[PDB]
């Protein structure tokens, strides 16, 4: 549904005007309900437990087409330029795509093979390299964050005597904000996530319509102004 | 928030405690009309219509400034009869048309009249022609004009 | 200050020009605002389904001291030029006790 | 969203859907809000018990993503300057950095070998002092908290017959505030954090929506509610 | 935050004015109620089963870093100055650091060699010194209380054909008030701990936003008066 | 705290936030209830099931520091001066200091040596002196109470060919009154143990806001409630 | 005894001064305080909002 | 506490019984005014 058809049935459910006499809900107020609630869908239906079925990304069809367009694959790019210090001493760090959302597929091609990529606990850390070898196993590779600036720096923790040709990752990409109008026209410099026109949204037409309910629903319990109506949608913002 | 007070404005009242004021009433108010003037806003404040300025055209069609400060006037049937001082203490006619006042002057002279002793007029309908206005001075002779 | 109002030239409605500044003072606080509405951006004055509200002002003196008291006067009026009939119905007050 | 969309978004949230049917609220009080939001949910995902989901800092990628922008690394700094008394014989007192609000890995590179750091307990500290060796296992090394004057100081109590070449601390950053205009302006003298002009947010978009929604309870909670909801909400500030 | 946003937040989540025409809340009442906040939320986060989490001093690093800057290390005088009578033959008696609020560690070098001290219960005291020995373990010395004057005595017990060098004490600082302005100016002789002028907080920035929460919910209740919330908050006061 | 500390905030927790909008309370009356605030704790304290800790006298280092500076050691005199009849044919009568509120540990030395004693109730006494010895065992020794004189006697049964060189006492001092004015200024003649003039708090600053809080709530329950509320907050007077 | 009340002096306000005794009796009673305001410590009459 | 009462002054009133005054009215007052003079002082008591 392109989002002259989102406003639309946000009019036939939620009883709002389009005339201008009467203020009813602006484009702009629309655009920002439906992009909280594209993002709200995203975080429930990608954690299992946030929704009522408890079933994540992959664990049914359905959920597979929720997310199949926002799943991107990119290369991370080498961070050599800044002369930064690491925590590890084998650590080469990387930087990852400005659009990241989740990551959940991560793999490093070596001299000695592919080695698919596991994000350890800052405890897994501590309790591993409390050990004799202190490497990963044959066939994995260790990830953990580092210090980053305005974006996300890795450090690839890798079994020494082995040098990183490729960094790839399989992450969901951040989704585009759902704008019905051009806001520069009648509101001044207002944006969304640094967006300004009409962008459609870059989802599956199957959420479309769990989107436009959760956005009619914030927009009753807005307009309510009730603390508890608050909390309550606040609790499914995650 | 917690609670909610709704006003009406049913006219405007002063002279109480803020703390036993009223909230149908308001304590002060401009130009406002809460009577249905014009349009149904009967209990509902509303603006008070401005005002438009009539030319006073002689009959020959020139324009009639009026020498200086009023006195008082007199209005018969529809001849509006101005006593006005200045220079001279002068005396005017001034018929409702239907976009000017067909303004003639009666008398310019010195008559002793004085801003400290206005006019009060009575004015009788007798026929068409004897239309007088008696006035009086507190400082003066009573006059008559027809 | 939550009002009806309505604003008209010449039997055409005028839904964007209520009033223009509002005066809100007591024994010890006097502020004001100039009940402008921006359509995007939050302001004083902003209207939606035909029932107006405002933001009672904040002292002068502070600029966080909100209108607390026992009583408090508070005034409205249009004093911009303009040639307009301004029918101003009714007026509710929402306040915390 | 930059500072300006979280006012707007803010007051499409509160303030009903901007309907000026509300409590009006200031600037600064919306950047405090918005800073106490981001220090409540920095405390309650990264305490598994905290949140709804029992999950922590590195037990989904949510929370990776989430807490990616604030880990940063860094080294201590030996505090010989001052001759300050320790509590064991054979620690060195070493300086953290400022810009600190939690240790998640702590490591210490000495002529035998790096070793990862345990943060050890009062009472463990006893347990293991009252012991015939006193010394920490092979591949580990012990670190309590000792005077601190306006920093925070470390005592290492590594092995002896061993020397101190570096001291690695992955931590995560400070939060910096959420300010949405300059204070200075309209406001006398008001500050933050010490901070008096704009602050973007210094957090990944992620948590950016849950920080909105957190700031709207709080508003609603103060500037609405009653004792009941302001003690109810004080819950989840920690 | 330094003690003027520590009133300018109070101020924004409490809504008490700054105004001396309507007197709302002084600068002595907020100093008294953010100095009982911090003493209540250092008493209910050191004893684990005191907050909501079961976490205490060393259970978390959250609570590591709340406590990081009244962790302090002094060393104990002897008490020979004053010849009073203990409970024990072998006692010396030794004055502890004024500024004392709770006790984590101690320890007491010996000829032999450094022994932990073990806080003996008045129980523990008695089934112990009913056997034959009557005297600690190899690597354990044993404390319990004395007559104190303004102060806090020790009488410590170690085994008997031993002397006693050293007597460190590491232990919890008791935290400074909280005071936003010089009292004396408008207030005559009014003091919080025998302190008049500013006295910012001596904690790390972390537990300031508690501080702050802790200190205007117990000015609404208390402002509110009933009884019933007097002692559900007060509930919280250990 | 001082004792006009003490009062300024009382009547900032009690009379609202100093808004004199309760029953309004003299000094005798604020000096009344802080004495009994502070028998209330230090009985509530060291009973671990009148606490909501669960928690003694020696239980955890908060309760040690509480009644630090209450704890004394003192002999017992012999009470030969006063020819009473003792219930054992073997038992020395001992007189205790006055100043006695709980005994936690008392020993005797005799020629043999020191033996801890077992303070044997009425039961146990029978049991033990049904059998062949009829005598403690070897490393302790028994004590009753008998007739006392408004003072406290115990009665030493101690084994057989064997004297008394010595009896200490470690024991908990009675707390003294807690007043904030001469009472003799105003009132005629008023005293709350026996003391008419101004009394510091003889306690460690740990517990004078718990002293405080129960304060505060005694007073609300006396001068703002009814016969329920007394009848409940008398629960933990003991 | 609550009660809204307000002192001026000259078109500027003064809320430091209401009134300065009060005088409470009955037929067996009869008590009397200055009606003073120190804004730290407690005093017979005290404002606040 | 309890309960509470409020207490208006619309005059004075003597002569009735201490048992039966009513709320509205004062027992006694020197130099007092209860009507708007020179200010909005109408039902306010206010200084003569």
């Amino acid at each position: 549904m392109n989002v002259n058809e989102f406003s639309n049935e946000f009019d036939v459910l939620y009883n709002n005007i389009m005339s201008n006499a009467a203020p009813g809900l602006n484009e702009y107020e629309k655009s920002v309900l439906l992009t909280k609630a594209q993002e709200e869908i995203v975080k429930n239906y990608f954690e299992p437990a946030g929704n009522k079925y408890g079933k994540g990304l992959d664990d049914s069809p359905k959920r597979q087409i929720d997310f199949s367009e926002l799943i991107k694959v990119g290369e991370g790019v080498l961070n050599t330029s800044a002369p930064t210090i690491t925590f590890d001493k084998r650590a080469k760090v990387y930087d990852l795509p400005a659009d990241l959302f989740l990551v959940i597929n991560e793999a490093v091609d070596t001299n000695a093979g592919t080695k698919q990529i596991v994000p350890i606990s800052y405890s897994d850390y501590t309790r591993l390299m409390s050990r004799p070898y202190k490497e990963p196993v044959k066939y994995q590779a260790w990830r953990i964050i580092t210090t980053s600036i305005n974006n996300i720096s890795v450090e690839l923790i890798v079994n020494s005597n082995e040098t990183i040709t490729d960094y790839k990752v399989r992450y969901i990409r951040r989704p585009a904000p759902i704008i019905t109008t051009n806001l520069s026209s009648e509101y001044g410099d207002v944006t969304i996530n640094g967006v300004s026109t009409v962008s459609e949204c870059e989802l599956n037409p199957i959420i479309h319509s769990e989107i436009l309910q959760r956005a009619v629903e914030l927009a009753k319990a807005a307009y309510q102004g009730d603390l508890q109506a608050s909390v309550e949608l606040g609790q499914r913002s995650e | 928030a917690l609670k909610k007070e709704q006003h009406f404005f049913k006219g405007m009242q002063r002279d109480l405690s803020v703390s036993k004021f009223n909230p149908e009433y308001a304590f002060d108010a401009q130009n406002i009309r809460i009577t249905a003037r014009e349009h149904d806003t009967l209990l509902s404040v509303s603006n008070e219509k401005g005002n438009k300025e009539i030319p006073l055209q002689s009959p020959s069609g020139d324009p009639v400034v009026i020498d200086g400060v009023l006195l008082g006037q007199n209005v018969l049937n529809n001849y509006v009869t101005l006593f006005t001082k200045g220079t001279n203490d002068n005396i005017y006619r001034l018929e409702n048309k239907g976009t000017y006042f067909e303004t003639l002057i009666l008398f310019s002279g010195n008559l002793n009249f004085s801003t400290d002793y206005p006019i009060e007029s009575i004015s009788v309908y007798e026929n068409n022609n004897i239309q007088k206005v008696y006035w009086v001075d507190g400082l003066n002779q009573a006059r008559v004009i027809n | 200050v939550e009002f009806r109002a309505d604003s008209w030239d010449s039997d055409n409605l005028i839904s964007n020009k209520t009033f223009d500044t509002l005066d809100v003072w007591n024994e010890y606080q006097h502020g004001t605002t100039p009940l402008t509405n921006l359509l995007g951006h939050p302001s004083p004055l902003k209207k939606k389904f035909r029932i107006w509200r405002a933001n009672i002002p904040r002292a002068i003196a502070n600029n966080r001291d909100r209108i607390r008291n026992t009583w408090a006067y508070i005034k409205l009026g249009m004093n911009t030029p303009n040639t307009y009939r301004t029918e101003f119905h009714d007026a509710i007050i929402h306040y915390f006790a």
